[PDB]
């Protein structure tokens, strides 16, 4: 029953987000002269995912891409699909599922960052109408942050400093969402869920930065070529390729301090 | 088709075979001989070439260039980082008319100093009231305090030492950008193209301080689009609101005049401002029209429901666009949505004191008709009962 | 408040970051001395190499090109070959990889200026006999003839052609990003050409029957191109003398290619306006 | 055509020889036949490859030369993506006894093409017994475009009539994927410098309206000159649109194009209520058909395969011809002569049905069929006269 | 006639192709107008306003040369068509 | 993981040649008074492979020799087959494949040397038309 | 209009012939098409007068 420390747990937060979004988003109960605006915002939110997916799978030509594209167009054209909270949530959750599986690795960094940027706004209506609109923004940002964390786990940490810098970028976003949900006991259960997820993210991101390749700083007596450095530290000049990404300076003047892996003979 | 950087082992063999076949006539390369060192040195020079090339071609990619290289090849195309901004707001001062003013006025509200941002008139107006636009002296978010009373930093003859800020609103402060947020919004701007769509102009006006809403001229306004002997439309005008700062969200003409000059430039028609060349426009305010609403029968509903109906009605009228009828049917629907279709609800609109107000007229159906440059402002909502039940 | 600066989106406020220091060395830092002696460290170590590797010297001949200096007591060894390889990579990188990167960006191209223009499909409107009649009764490079006006094709010297083409490329690249057609943005787009638009009317306008603009020079020198990774470009004159080039006397005394290209660009941008007029005024060097 | 200047080979070979002597051999030149001669030659060979590598790795970054994969990667950075495949679409009318329950897996068929419901079907038939659905082709591609009005249900359900009819229009809008080369030209067009891009932007936009196939600019015959003898350039925007897959000859009635104009420019036009920017005013046009009969002569001597292809090529050329453009005998003769051979005896002629006069049609001396503004040459029949040869 | 209103790149191609074709023309063979016109249409497009004409230098008379009704050039035995000068003229309005 | 040093790699070069041939050979874009000559050259090139194959398999009497011979005759007789770059390349590549497998060893030395001799010429047309040849 | 196929074959007195050329996509407008056919099996038996 040994514990697992190689992947994140997204099912808990996603279900937690579902409950919070369904609690307040209700276009059929908000005051009638604001339903049109609230629905329009949701249509925009889905469009953001549509643009993201189309960008990632540009060179794909399988038979599944045509079906997915048709599904996106059909839902947006239909006007009644967003009157049901059940339908609204399902489209939002599934849209990200296709987005995440479109590509693996660094390809998703730019796409997800843009969506987070768009979901940093706050509604300017009053009373209930404000809650029905903030729910769309808050729900989208949390989902994007969760999937962005999963993307970071699929790439090798270039350096400890860089790996930890990436983590701080995520903790800040999750912390902001926690404050909003706990501003005036707006959603107590949501606040607890976000707080628990953040510590879980830290347990993995910190481990990746410090222990994925287990980097250490060496102290050479002077600048030397990449090939020579690789042979000395390890014993195989063919491994010089690794040193390219972690050290600045030209290939013939690496040093005098080098960053490399731990020899584990 | 694609040719890529070769791997190490596949690269050395290419050199060794080429060297052996052409120079040594097929002879094998015996290790530790002079030719062995010649071959390996040749390979080293080969690999260092590709490694440097791959490293350098990364810099031209904005998604990975270092910070100091991103600022360049970004100022080349006309994109620069953003420094700390300044907070702004409006103030009001009074005194003896005719007193000489100065262009170096300064205001101290609470541990914060604000300097005049607009051109101060030479002498105080006849009515003895003046409204300016001020901006904080120290940039940053700390300039968004909410205070209503302040004093002039240095006394001036004939002018009181006490000043007030409209609604105590000060907005605009912000901090400088960082490297990562700047990398985005640049490679995001690469995928954008402005088009002067009316939405773009409408969104532009909202960047002015303390502006909340913006609407086109209402149905009861007959616009003019030619302004010259041109074939098809050339002009555009629209309203503005200041809901959170001025009473009823309506500002005096002294302010909207400043907005018009900045947005459309001065002189107009030559693209001196933020608008397209050859396009003229104007931003205008409105005058308040007070109204009173008498809800009938609400007293027999639960107290919780009564407050909700009152709150919703007040909010709706506050957001009403200028120069637009405020029909009775709209108010009645709000009541039905919460009280239920079976409730005995009724509403009516009357003027305060049943007097006559310029720009106001009632139609047969009971609605309120409002002319151009006028807005429906709520004055008081009262509940009356003249029926029996329960 | 802040001081606004021209930008592709209009007038904006600029700022600076703080120095980071994580920039990989550029082509400029590389030098033949830098790495010619460096490869002496790729050889093995032992009694057969210690003395030879210690006595390694390098000096620059007439045109750079580091060459080992052979004293009166030089002992030939493979170390001499290693230095020779060092000189090779420094030379090959300069002749092979540096030009490839340099020509890839419109803001740094030097040799391939003409090719870049063909990529933008740029066509000048002052060289076709069937020019638009709205372009003026007589353009600056047309002299009257019995059978209507006739134009003359100028063959500019090399230096001005290279500079003029380079400046045009920069402006075209800026415009492709899309702009809002106001005066502040337009001036920035054609700014590299050293030309500025300025309306004639100073009153309210918007009612008069015509809107007139004129072009005023901002400087009498293009910004030249620099081949080397370091240094600064050498400015060149932006005008041409009629008499020096032996051209027909009917032409104006001075011909500015930059103003012509700017005029064509602006006209296309503001074509949809029905009352746009241009009043070109003769300009002379200071 | 090289972008990296390469000095003359003799100049290079001297440089390597000079450098080798100065560094290794101490100033003396090489013996004609020795290890030093061969290593020098080998050094030259590797130098050539280095030049090519730089040339290629630069070439692999320019839009007009990059590989078919790096091209799409580059286009992503500027927000341009290839067009995916499309599915046909339309409406279908349903009739049945009220109250009978419905199903979501329902499918129809119109002329061998199978369509499926593209929207959430209601629980059961409404009271009036008539239902309207949105359908999409089961398979993508242009094969989904058909001009028919009657179909038949494929999966019988009790209480629903076995006969199903579509709306007055028909299903269309399907299209095939976008290849690599058409994508490259489109991407370059965006990057290039083009005057009056507003006209181009609108022309591209119109193609998104359903049932639209082609967009043609105003033809040469549409030019006009005032009494002063000076060409007049209007400040409005106009062009043509065709519906080759929906209407006979692709020409639509006025009522159809009126709707497009309002959506594109707004109502009233110019106030930015439509897709066009503020202060943009224009009009979308249609065209009227003029019939034509084309006779091919001297084709008997050709082999049957040659006759078939020559007839096919001419038919396509006429069909796609723009409105308000002349149709000259030279063009048709050139197309056929390109296949048969420059030495073949080939001739064509153009005549009207029954040799009767029509509106907007005039024959000049050379035999061309001049056409006025707002008129398109619509093919009527292709006839190859018969003779006897080679017997 | 009319090439001046085409892009400079296209203009040169038409001039180069026409010059090459006449240089290779066999001796004692007619040089019809249609052949020259076809060269222009292949590159400029079928919808372009193109036109060509053949005239003798100085509109003089040369032995073994005649012009038929259609405008072509007729050449007798032991004579060849040689290009002397190709010029572009404009006498219409458009754009 | 070991390397092979007993056979050559022809897949890379053949694919590389395909791209180069497709890049330039385009008879539908060359100037019209040179399309006939370019196509005629292609027909000759295929004929050379046809002659080579018939010489190698002289004594064969299988049921596949008849089919291959018929395939060669049909392609040459048809005229439009060479207007398509895709069709032209496929015939050239496949034709060589049959030639290579016709015989094994020294039998192919003379046949291939003759073809190389025929392909040492250079076109005498001008401009792009020369590249297509 | 009816689409065609590439594998169709005919028969004339027990002898089966197959198309010997690229068949077009679909029948032409006039509804008449001419093909080149070759005997499925070689030999003199493919010669007939019908």
């Amino acid at each position: 029953l040994v514990g697992s420390l190689i992947a994140l747990a997204l099912s808990p937060i996603i279900t937690a987000t579902e409950e919070s979004f369904k609690r307040y988003y209700s276009p059929e109960n908000v005051r009638y002269y604001n339903s049109e605006t609230v629905i329009a915002t949701m249509a925009e939110a889905v469009q953001q995912v549509q643009t993201g997916y189309l960008a990632l799978s540009g060179n794909d030509t399988s038979q599944e891409k045509w079906t997915i594209v048709r599904d996106f167009r059909n839902v947006l054209i239909d006007e009644f699909t967003f009157f049901d909270p059940a339908n609204s949530w399902n489209v939002l959750r599934n849209g990200f599922s296709y987005l995440d599986s479109a590509a693996v690795g660094q390809d998703k960094f730019t796409i997800l960052r843009n969506i987070i940027n768009w979901s940093s706004s706050h509604s300017e209506l009053d009373g209930e109408s404000a809650d029905a609109q903030n729910a769309i923004f808050s729900a989208v940002r949390v989902l994007a942050t969760a999937y962005l964390s999963k993307a970071y786990m699929e790439t090798v940490a270039s350096t400890v400093n860089e790996g930890l810098a990436q983590y701080d970028q995520i903790a800040a976003i999750l912390e902001q969402e926690a404050q909003i949900a706990q501003e005036d006991c707006h959603d107590n259960e949501f606040f607890l869920s976000i707080r628990e997820f953040s510590v879980s993210v830290a347990r993995v991101m910190v481990n990746r930065a410090y222990n994925s390749p287990a980097l250490i700083v060496y102290s050479f007596p002077g600048t030397m070529h990449s090939l020579v450095v690789a042979w000395e530290i390890f014993g195989d000049a063919k491994r010089s390729r690794e040193l390219e990404g972690r050290n600045t300076g030209a290939p013939w003047a690496i040093g005098p301090k080098v960053i490399a892996e731990r020899v584990r003979a | 088709c694609t040719i890529q950087r070769p791997e190490p082992q596949a690269l050395r063999d290419k050199i060794a075979t080429r060297f052996s076949t052409n120079v040594l006539g097929g002879a094998e390369i015996i290790p530790e001989s002079n030719e062995f060192y010649v071959v390996t040195l040749e390979y080293a020079m080969q690999e260092e070439f590709f490694a440097f090339a791959e490293q350098m071609w990364r810099e031209q990619d904005p998604r990975y260039a270092c910070c100091e290289n991103l600022v360049k090849m970004a100022a080349r195309r006309g994109v620069y980082p953003k420094p700390a901004q300044f907070a702004q707001g409006y103030v009001r001062m009074t005194g003896v008319p005719g007193s000489a003013l100065n262009q170096n006025l300064r205001f101290q509200f609470e541990n914060q100093t604000y300097e005049a941002a607009s051109v101060v008139p030479d002498q105080l107006p006849a009515t003895g009231v003046l409204v300016l636009r001020v901006s904080a002296v120290t940039p940053g978010p700390s300039g968004n305090i909410r205070v209503t009373e302040g004093s002039l930093v240095t006394p001036v003859p004939g002018i009181s030492s006490a000043v007030t800020a409209y609604g105590g609103n000060f907005c605009g402060g912000d901090d400088a950008e960082e490297c990562e947020p700047f990398r985005t919004r640049y490679l995001q701007r690469l995928q954008y193209e402005p088009r002067l769509t009316v939405e773009w102009l409408k969104s532009k006006a909202m960047e002015w301080p303390c502006v909340t809403d913006v609407f086109d001229l209402g149905p009861n306004c007959c616009s003019v689009n030619a302004l010259g002997e041109v074939e098809c439309p050339n002009n555009i005008e629209f309203y503005v609101l200041f809901r959170d700062t001025f009473d009823c969200g309506l500002a005096p003409q002294c302010v909207v005049d400043e907005i018009t000059d900045w947005l459309f430039g001065s002189p107009q028609g030559l693209g001196q401002g933020e608008a397209e060349f050859g396009i003229c426009g104007k931003v205008r305010t409105a005058t308040a029209v007070n109204l009173d609403i008498y809800l009938n029968g609400l007293s027999c509903a639960t107290p919780a429901q009564a407050r909700v109906v009152e709150q919703r009605i007040t909010d709706f009228i506050n957001r009403h666009p200028p120069s637009t009828n405020l029909t009775v049917e709209q108010l009645r629907f709000i009541g039905l949505q919460v009280l239920g279709s079976s409730f005995a609800f009724d509403v009516a609109i009357r003027s305060p004191g049943d007097a006559s107000q310029s720009g106001l007229r009632f139609n047969a159906c009971g609605d309120a008709e409002i002319d151009c440059d006028y807005k429906a402002c709520l004055n008081s909502v009262q509940v009356i009962n003249n029926n029996v039940t329960t | 408040m802040n001081v606004l600066v021209p930008g592709i989106d209009g007038m904006v406020s600029a700022g600076k970051f703080e120095y980071s220091g994580c920039c990989p060395p550029d082509f400029a830092d590389m030098d033949e001395c830098t790495l010619a002696t460096s490869y002496v460290g790729l050889l093995p170590s032992g009694p057969l190499w210690d003395r030879a590797k210690y006595e390694a010297i390098t000096t620059i001949t007439a045109t750079g090109n580091c060459a080992a200096c052979w004293t009166e007591d030089h002992c030939p060894t493979l170390v001499d070959y290693a230095v020779n390889v060092g000189a090779r990579l420094a030379s090959v990188i300069d002749m092979t990889l540096w030009p490839a990167v340099r020509e890839s960006d419109p803001f740094t191209a030097v040799t391939s200026t003409a090719d870049w223009l063909e990529r933008f499909k740029w066509v000048n409107c002052f060289e076709t006999s069937c020019r638009s009649k709205a372009l003026g009764e007589i353009t600056p490079i047309e002299y009257m003839t019995e059978c209507g006006p006739v134009y003359v094709a100028i063959n500019y010297p090399p230096s001005i052609k290279q500079a003029f083409e380079s400046a045009l490329i920069k402006s075209l690249e800026r415009l492709s990003m899309g702009i809002i057609k106001n005066l502040a943005s337009i001036n920035f787009v054609i700014e590299p050409l050293k030309v500025r638009v300025v309306p004639l009317d100073t009153t309210n306008a918007c009612e008069n029957e015509t809107l007139c603009v004129t072009f005023e020079k901002t400087s009498d020198f293009f910004d030249g191109v620099n081949q080397n990774p370091c240094g600064i470009p050498s400015p060149v004159a932006a005008y041409i003398d009629r008499d020096v080039m032996q051209l027909p006397s009917e032409l104006p005394k001075y011909i500015w290619p930059g103003h012509m290209a700017a005029e064509c660009v602006v006209r296309s941008l503001l074509s949809h306006v029905s009352r746009f007029c241009v009043v070109r005024t003769d300009q002379t060097p200071d």
